[PDB]
């Protein structure tokens, strides 16, 4: 009944599986906008008349 | 340098003035020595322009478009901040041995101690601005072709 409650996938008797994977997240974008963005900022605090 | 000039007969005041146009051009030494005021008088150039020469020459140095995305070899940048932050170190070691000086000073003497020496302080501003300058310019090019080119 608790196995049920939680997520477990029940696979052989007494073998459940538990996913320590947790996806393994391998997919990366080079977050390019917010880069472009710090590196404005730089720019914009080394050129500003302060 | 350029002037306009017109001769004065052998008479009075050459021009008469209506307004304050004429007389704000400090007429050099050279040309009174050599007869400005007395044997001619200058005219003030002005250099009007139209709208197709107003472009033109504010077109002259824009530069083709590609080469402002264009990146630079990473290879030669990398050198180019490495030899820069092993000179800074050098500045640095400077900079140091500098700071600890001004107390012993004379205040006209500071003046003239950076003459025929190196100053330290003023050589790490000029490199780090270089290095700012570069840097920032090569990030932000490569994360904009990042995304304009897929």
């Amino acid at each position: 009944d608790y196995a049920k409650k939680r997520g477990w996938v029940l696979g052989p008797n007494n073998y459940y599986s538990f996913a320590s994977q947790q996806q393994k997240p391998e997919d990366t974008t080079i977050p390019s906008t917010e880069l472009a963005k710090q590196v404005i900022e730089y720019a914009r605090q080394l050129e500003m008349i302060v | 340098v350029i002037d306009a000039f017109r001769l004065i007969n052998a008479n009075h005041e050459p021009r008469q003035t209506t307004s304050n146009l004429g007389h704000l051009n400090k007429p050099s030494i050279q040309a009174l020595i050599h007869g400005l005021n007395r044997h001619y008088y200058s005219i003030t150039i002005n250099y009007r322009k139209n709208e197709l020469e107003q472009k033109m020459l504010l077109n002259l140095h824009k530069k083709s478009w590609m080469e402002g995305l264009t990146l630079q070899d990473y290879s030669e940048h990398c050198k180019h901040n490495e030899s820069v932050v092993k000179e800074m170190l050098e500045l640095a070691k400077n900079y140091n041995k500098a700071v600890e000086e001004e107390d012993k000073m004379t205040p006209e003497q500071l003046a003239i101690k950076n003459v025929g020496k190196q100053d330290p302080k003023r050589h790490l501003e000029e490199h780090v601005d270089v290095l700012m300058t570069s840097n920032i310019v090569q990030c932000l090019a490569a994360m904009l072709d990042t995304v304009v080119f897929k």
